[PDB]
């Protein structure tokens, strides 16, 4: 089969141009089909266009046939897709595939944000808490820009009480929160910590639930 | 141009039932086929994942009506489902369908906190409170600071069905600056729906 890793996500300047990439591994590199989807949050899939790395032919959706242009770098395994004159309206994930006869790929997705405001970290504030059977934790991730952003419970130990919920924007800044149900004989017995990632502002921050 | 027509847009079904979703084509599909046609099913966050290829998902139709039949349906199967059809000239999807789960009333498992010492210290005061695993989708939630409602400063998110149970949850939080919080002291987080009106309540 092949496996497929996307670029990070962006943010950008209206009007500028950005190339995401789909980095390939695995066999026969040259025998997948190469497309590539648009999806804006809460919409359908959209089908941008393809590439065909053997022959080279390309075939674009007519609604970007101004905007977008697939390559593929045979030499290093890679897929690109550049995008033009960049607006709000191509605010979205994008998603790279190949695929043959044998078999379909994704890639796991590109956040891409056209937008004039400037990036801002968040601010992480622990959620610390009755004896009952089971205790619910909460971590507050505040005021930042752009999404997206990581939240991990015990750097991935914890997930089976997780509730990570929607960010959401106001005046420029996104707020969300997540929370942990764990059974009260674990905690404070076990450590729990909040991990926090936000890769537009290239920060992880860990915080450790502490009862007041 | 090829032109997908997916239906119904929205599906609710209960758990060990079949259900089956239906797109129509404008561009027939022979047996031998310039095209072809795949279904899809994709999970809020996630990319879309190919499926059928004794299974669970089975398709059916030629031509111009094809048919996703889920049997029997089971709670991870929320999702939204696209079909897809597959041509050299070009690609495209369907509107989507999105599947809901019809489960059993739930009530909230509801959570207060208050600001923490750090944002004390920045000088602003957010206090949280989650309504966790609770059944159906739609639930209205106030509360009242030291008995007075506040309308002012909410922040409300639901989450996606859950994978596992079929309940949702919500997350509201109430931001007021530093200043404002010192002045009261009685904060309650109250959830409807015996109407049992659940409150979770934190002094001082
Ligand atoms: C990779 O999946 C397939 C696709 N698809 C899957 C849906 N997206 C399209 C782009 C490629 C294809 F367009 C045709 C076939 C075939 O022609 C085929 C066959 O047996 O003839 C089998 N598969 C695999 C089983 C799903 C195919
Ligand atoms: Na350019
Ligand atoms: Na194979
Ligand atoms: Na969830």
């Amino acid at each position: 089969e092949i496996q497929l890793q996307q670029s990070g996500p962006e943010l950008v300047k209206p009007g500028t141009s950005v190339k995401v990439s789909c980095k390939a591994s695995g066999y026969a590199l040259t025998s997948y089909t190469m497309y590539w989807v648009k999806q804006s949050h809460g919409k359908s899939l959209e089908w941008i266009g393809y590439i065909d790395p053997y022959n080279g032919g390309t075939s674009y959706n007519q609604k970007f046939k101004g905007k977008a242009t697939l390559t593929v770098d045979k030499s290093s395994s890679t897929a690109y897709m550049h995008l033009n004159s960049l607006t709000s309206e191509d605010s979205a994930v994008y998603y790279c595939a190949g695929w043959n006869r044998y078999d379909e790929d994704w890639g796991q997705g590109t956040t891409l944000t056209v937008s004039s405001a400037k990036t801002t970290p968040p601010s992480v504030y622990p959620l610390a808490p009755q004896t009952n059977s089971m205790v619910t934790l909460g971590c507050l991730v505040k005021g930042y820009f752009p999404e997206p952003v990581t939240v991990t419970w015990n750097s991935g130990s914890l997930s089976s009480g997780v509730h990570t919920f929607p960010a959401v924007l106001q005046s420029d800044l996104y707020t969300l929160s997540s929370s942990v149900t764990v059974p009260s004989s674990t905690w404070p017995s076990e450590t729990v910590t909040c991990n926090v990632a936000h890769p537009a502002s290239s920060t992880k921050v860990d915080k450790k639930i502490v009862p007041r | 141009d090829i032109v997908l027509t997916q239906s119904p847009a929205s599906l609710a079904v209960s758990l060990g039932q079949r259900a089956t979703i239906s797109c129509r084509t404008s561009e027939t599909i022979d047996s031998y086929g310039n095209s072809f046609m795949h279904w899809y099913q994709q999970k809020p966050g996630q990319p879309p994942k190919l499926l059928i290829y004794p299974a669970r998902f089975s398709g059916s139709g030629s031509r111009t009506d094809f048919t996703l039949t889920i049997n029997p349906v089971e709670a991870d199967d929320v999702a939204t489902y696209y079909c897809q059809q597959t041509n050299e000239v070009m690609y495209t999807f369907g509107g989507g369908t999105k599947l809901e789960i019809k489960r059993a009333d739930a009530a909230p498992t509801v959570s207060i906190f208050p600001p923490s010492s750090e944002q004390l210290t920045s000088g602003g005061a957010s206090v949280v409170c989650f309504l966790n695993n609770f059944y159906p989708k739609d639930i209205n939630v106030k509360w009242k600071i030291d008995g007075s409602e506040r309308q002012n400063g909410v922040l409300n998110s639901w989450t996606d069905q859950d994978s596992k149970d079929s309940t949702y949850s919500m997350s509201s939080t109430l931001t007021l600056t530093k200043d404002e919080y010192e002045r009261h002291n009685s904060y309650t987080c109250e959830a409807t729906h015996s109407t049992s009106p659940i409150v979770k309540s934190f002094n001082r």
